């Protein structure tokens, strides 16, 4: 499944991401745009033998288990395949675990490079929330 | 020499993103590589376009910045200015030969992006420069399909041509 911008904004809002750990809704929508182009099925191989999965591109070395990544840590305690659903619950739960303890949304390379310091509330403009 | 060109290039990426006009001009004068790339594949022009620094965009283009430079997602500075809603930057990029129908790794054009964000004035400038209304991205969506998905009734009327 590929979400539309406002459809994802409404789903992320229902999943409690608005202002989660001080990050306004737009941040999460912007991150998903640049991480996966709102594609719940996105999978991308990294430079270190790991793969990023789903709409929020959760990493298979540190956060989810794919069984094919050396040095798996599985900190979210979830199979990476659970992040490939049309239902964003598992991806949201894992994003909430990543952002709670650390350097916020700096865990997302696309967010740091394309969302951070921009007018992120433009991502929720024109949406029914 | 190419060593100093690349080294001043890194300072140029930072100055362009921060909106430091004087620093940008000094770095260019000192021989900074105007087409330097950061880890994300961004050039100083992508960063000035992303952050809305009109004067830096104009100055980079005057000193030979590649208008159609692509980052690791396949986005040109035009794609980024279109997403952000920077109308004056979109116009300058188009004036310097930006490819109005440049496609990223997801088959999206600047029109797809301006439509998604609901930037009406940018959509009209892109259409004026030949943006393809029938262009479908990798998921089969046209800019018109995107406007419908987001319920943008103003864009739906504008994109009917």
């Amino acid at each position: 499944k590929v979400f539309g911008r406002c459809e994802l904004a409404a789903a992320m809002k229902r999943h409690g991401l608005d202002n989660y750990r001080g990050y306004s809704l737009g941040n999460w929508v912007c991150a998903a745009k640049f991480e996966s182009n709102f594609n719940t099925q996105a999978t991308n191989r990294n430079t270190d033998g790991s793969t990023d999965y789903g709409i929020l591109q959760i990493n298979s070395r540190w956060w989810c288990n794919d069984g094919r990544t050396p040095g798996s840590r599985n900190l979210c305690n979830i199979p990476c395949s659970a992040l490939l659903s049309s239902d964003i619950t598992a991806s949201v739960n894992c994003a909430k675990k990543i952002v709670s303890d650390g350097n916020g949304m700096n865990a997302w390379v696309a967010w740091r490079n394309r969302c951070k310091g921009t007018d992120v509330q433009a991502w929720i403009r024109g949406c029914r929330l | 020499h190419h060593h100093h060109g690349s080294d001043l290039g890194k300072k140029l990426l930072e100055a362009a993103r921060a909106g430091q006009d004087d620093e940008v001009r000094i770095l260019i004068a000192n021989g900074a590589d105007v087409n330097a790339n950061d880890e994300y594949g961004s050039t100083p022009l992508h960063l000035a376009a992303l952050m809305g620094h009109l004067e830096i965009v104009e100055v980079l283009l005057k000193y030979g910045a590649d208008v159609n430079a692509v980052d690791h997602a396949g986005h040109t500075p035009l794609h980024l200015a279109a997403i952000q809603g920077h109308l004056e930057i979109v116009e300058v990029l188009l004036k310097y030969g930006a490819d109005v129908n440049a496609v990223d790794h997801h088959g999206q054009t600047p029109l797809h992006l301006a439509a998604e964000m609901g930037h009406l004035e940018i959509v009209e400038v892109l259409l004026k420069y030949g943006a393809d209304v029938n262009a479908q991205d990798k998921f089969g969506k046209t800019a018109f399909d995107i406007s419908i998905d987001n319920g943008n009734e103003d864009l739906a009327e504008i994109l009917q041509k």
